[PDB]
């Protein structure tokens, strides 16, 4: 059996509830989650050492957040030490690590304009590892899961796209299998909110849905065992999965260049 | 040393040091001083982490600001755009329609619910629960406490508690323990027979398993959880009844009572009966401690109004209560400038006058990270912090001064105050309460052989016993609510209301030229509010103070210590490398430091 260690940077704390919602399934020996564990302090520093050293080079790091490099990265505090200094002790013997989230992945609501903790992303801080993306704010609990499911049965990360997000989940845009697309093809738009395009389920491009240039699995495995998206309830994609989307204007501007999509 | 709140504190003795504070959201550290007799004289809340998010915030599209500071918290998720909204429409003029402030009363009412009960059994429980006692449990004996406990909860057979028992100790045999490694199990501070044990680790699997459907009234009306959507001037999920194309159908609101009514049968028949049934052990075996601030000053600004923008009808009425006087309530006012407000003396930010607290409307977060004289170690190697001088992430909220405790507690307290002085909104948690104390006192101790006791709701409810008590009845309270929420929303609609957005004021054009809002949630943890200016369409000014700001402040201007360092004063500890009772009354307090720090 391969440890998963989870630790937690700069982060909301969502990419861990979301874990938590999976249905299927519901493997690992997370012998190091600060959120769960029953012993603290210098207790809870002591367990994460012991299982490095018995298991080195095959255990998995997963990070939700990131280390601010601000502050002389007293921004984010473990141990009295900078967080930076727990995040590149626990990745130098990793066998792979695992960018939980947009936080993460890209930098995500704290690393938005004007980033006062200079907040990073795992990959620039750690350069010489196996890294998977995993973005979104947080990803849908069964991609989270199916992940980790892939590189516990294989023992190896999944195939990866240019930005090293799993094709088996990041390969299609929201757009393309939205159940609003025969609304968008039609020119089918809700104008204002609670309109009565809005009432028959119209496409939300003209209310700032990025859905045409944000890559999810939101419009076909959809969120808590399929119930709803974002779209599906009534508002546009707000581009959550996709690299700096806090800084691409108003969620509610369209996209330019409606004929692209 | 020095005496502040009628607490003397003392640096002299043994310093502990507990970094990091685990089974929490976010980052904490804690450091308390011993006396000779290893009981608590000093204790010191450090917040770990910030961000930044109220600088981010400006310039922005006030209409996109709920989404960013959503992202305060993930655990009290949604809370902080509902602030959002509620302080850009108060700012606006923008009052929304009825459909959406049912829809968002039944969205707040439901993290209330998932966010209590997560908390309790998930990050709470194992401070009062020994996991290990839990396998030398009888199943026939666990299933019959199971009987005295809750008759009504089906669960109950030796059988089912047995098979439980078998996983554990399996799990346990594997040398995996995983989040049980290295714990404080068989310390004399569990008091727990076993079977009490292996009843609440089967709770906690039945709790893990029932929360995801819980969140799914979040992922109906506002498309997923973590972090569902919200909108200025109402909600996006549309309704069409009688069809299949919008948001919002018969069937869609049907899966909503379906999920409302799985929720009231959790509260009433696990969660409130296990917290009763804990309390009144620890009580038994003396342990009061934990109080801190719930025995003078608490706050809360109010919520869950009968009639929409009717603060009279306020189901969990607020307000203020000072020097334990529950017979007088004071009035909060968000927008009073000499009421709320936040100092920096001993947080790593800076003012240009630190012993003025800023309102804030007219906040500032500058940050200033610096350790005092007297630190051990160094600016990235803390061994012992300064708490002389700048210690802490969290500012410093105080109430005309004083300092104040907040959350379900400091809810359930106010409401007790105002059903005394007359109010008929308070009713529900007032008979909560009664019952509660009756079981605790009397029932319990009668079916399980205790001596009965007479304390009275001021002597239990000021502890960590009854702040864990409180927030298990709010889970109920909010249950009950929302069931009622619902059936007004279905008849609403019914009788042909529709609407669930105001746009009128949606376009910048429509804005005055400069405006300042304030929006005020009763978070799960406590008072949030979120203050806002606007200027020229843009976010000129946008100010935070949270719950867990309040509760694990710092020390102010003056000196005064706020909830989490007040509650951990005067605690005994069994053992001083064991902060197992630092760990149960700070978890009391739910701490989320995310949300308290921003
Ligand atoms: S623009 Fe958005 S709502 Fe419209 S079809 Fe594309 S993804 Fe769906
Ligand atoms: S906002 Fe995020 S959750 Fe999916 S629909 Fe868009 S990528
Ligand atoms: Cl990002
Ligand atoms: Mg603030």
């Amino acid at each position: 059996r391969t440890p998963v260690l989870w630790l937690h940077g700069l982060e909301c704390t969502c990419c861990s509830e979301s874990f938590i919602r999976s249905a299927h399934p519901l493997m690992i020996s997370l012998d190091y989650d600060d959120t769960l564990m029953a012993a603290a302090g210098h207790q809870a520093e002591a367990i994460l050492e012991e299982i490095m050293t018995k298991y080195k080079g095959n255990y998995i790091l997963a990070v939700e957040g990131n280390p601010p490099l601000n502050q002389d990265g007293m921004s984010c505090i473990i141990g009295g030490r900078p967080f930076i200094e727990q995040l590149k002790y626990v990745a130098k013997d990793a066998k792979a690590i695992i960018s939980w989230g947009s936080c993460a992945s890209w930098g995500c609501v704290q690393a938005a304009k004007p980033n006062p903790t200079q907040a990073t992303p795992v990959h620039k801080v750690i350069t010489d590892k196996p890294i998977i993306k995993v973005p979104g704010c947080p990803p849908i609990a069964e991609v989270m899961t199916g992940v980790i499911t892939y590189m516990l049965t294989f023992d190896r990360i999944p195939e990866l796209d240019r930005q090293g997000r799993p094709k088996m989940f990041y390969s299609q845009r929201i757009h393309d299998k939205c159940y609003r697309r025969p609304h968008f093809d039609a020119g089918q738009f809700v104008e204002e909110w609670d309109d009565e395009s809005a009432r028959k389920g119209f496409c939300l491009y003209k209310m700032g849905c990025k859905g045409p240039t944000t890559y999810n699995a939101c419009s076909t495995t959809r969120w808590n065992e399929g119930t709803s998206f974002p779209i599906q309830s009534g508002h546009g994609c707000i581009g959550c999965s996709e690299d700096g989307f806090w800084d691409k204007g108003s969620f509610y501007d369209r996209l330019t260049g409606i004929s692209q999509f | 040393a020095y005496a502040t709140q009628g607490f003397n504190l003392d640096d002299r003795g043994r310093r502990i040091v507990v970094d990091p504070v685990t089974r929490i959201e976010g980052h904490m550290r804690c450091e308390v001083n011993v006396d000779a007799n290893n009981v608590i004289r000093n204790a010191v809340s450090t917040g770990t982490m910030w961000r930044g998010l109220e600088v981010i915030l400006k310039g922005r599209d006030p209409r996109d600001a709920w989404a960013f500071v959503e992202r305060i918290c993930g655990v009290c998720t949604g809370c902080h755009a509902l602030a959002s909204v509620r302080a850009v429409e108060n700012a606006l003029d923008i009052r929304i329609p009825k459909n959406a402030h049912l829809i968002r009363e039944i969205m707040a009412k439901t993290l209330q619910v998932h966010d209590h009960a997560v908390h309790f059994y998930h990050l709470h429980a194992l401070d009062w629960v020994d996991v290990m006692s839990a396998l030398k449990a009888d199943p026939k004996r666990t299933s019959e406490l199971q009987q005295l406990v809750s008759p009504a909860h089906p669960l109950s057979s030796a059988g089912y508690f047995r098979d439980i028992q078998n996983r554990l100790k399996r799990f346990v045999e594997s040398g995996q323990l995983g989040p049980f490694m290295n714990g404080y199990w068989g310390s004399k501070a569990y008091v727990l027979p076993p079977e009490a044990n292996l009843m609440a680790v089967t709770h906690y699997l039945e709790a893990l398993d029932l929360q995801k459907e819980w969140v799914k009234i979040h992922t109906i009306f506002g498309g997923k959880n973590p972090h569902p959507n919200y909108l200025v001037g109402g909600v996006p999920c549309a309704i069409n009844l009688d069809a299949a194309s919008a948001p919002v159908n018969m069937e869609r609101l049907s899966f909503v009572k379906a999920r409302i009514d799985e929720i009231i049968e959790f509260n009433k028949n696990v969660y409130v009966p296990d917290v009763l049934a804990i309390g009144t052990l620890y009580k038994q075996a003396g342990w009061l401690y934990g109080g801190g601030l719930a025995a003078t000053n608490v706050l809360d600004y109010g919520e869950y109004p009968n009639v929409a923008y009717n603060k009279s009808t306020d189901q969990l009425p607020g307000g203020a209560i000072l020097n334990g006087n529950w017979d007088e309530v004071f009035p909060v006012d968000p927008r009073d400038s000499q009421q709320v407000q936040e100092f920096v003396s001993h947080s790593w930010y800076k003012y240009a006058d630190e012993s003025v607290g800023l309102h804030p409307w007219d906040g500032v977060t500058e940050p200033n990270y610096v350790l005092g004289a007297n630190t051990k170690g160094t600016r990235t190697r803390i061994e012992q912090i300064d708490e002389s001088a700048k210690y802490s992430w969290i500012k410093s909220p105080r109430w005309r001064g004083h300092a104040m405790e907040v959350g379900p507690l400091s809810r359930y307290i106010l409401a007790y105050a105002h059903a005394r002085s007359g109010n008929k909104y308070a009713e529900r948690p007032k008979e909560q309460l009664e019952y509660s104390a009756q079981m605790i006192n009397s029932a319990i101790p009668k079916a399980l052989g205790l001596p009965e006791t007479q304390y009275t709701l001021k002597q239990l409810l000021p502890s960590t016993i009854g702040r864990t008590l409180a927030r298990a009845l709010e889970s109920q309270y909010c249950g009950e609510m929302m069931h009622s929420d619902w059936h007004d929303l279905v008849a609403n609609i019914r009788a042909g209301d529709t609407a669930t957005a105001n746009v009128d004021k949606w376009d910048p054009a429509t804005w005055p030229l400069q405006a300042k809002g304030v929006g005020t949630v009763a978070a799960p943890r406590g008072a949030l509010g979120h203050w806002i200016r606007i200027k020229d369409g843009r976010i000129e000014n946008y100010q935070c103070v949270v719950p867990t700001t309040w509760n694990g402040s710092p020390r102010d201007y003056k000196g005064q210590i706020g909830a989490f360092e007040a509650s951990l004063m005067n605690t005994p500890m069994v053992n001083p490398e064991q902060p197992v009772e630092i760990l149960r009354t700070l978890h009391s307090f739910d701490p989320c430091l995310a949300c308290s720090t921003h």
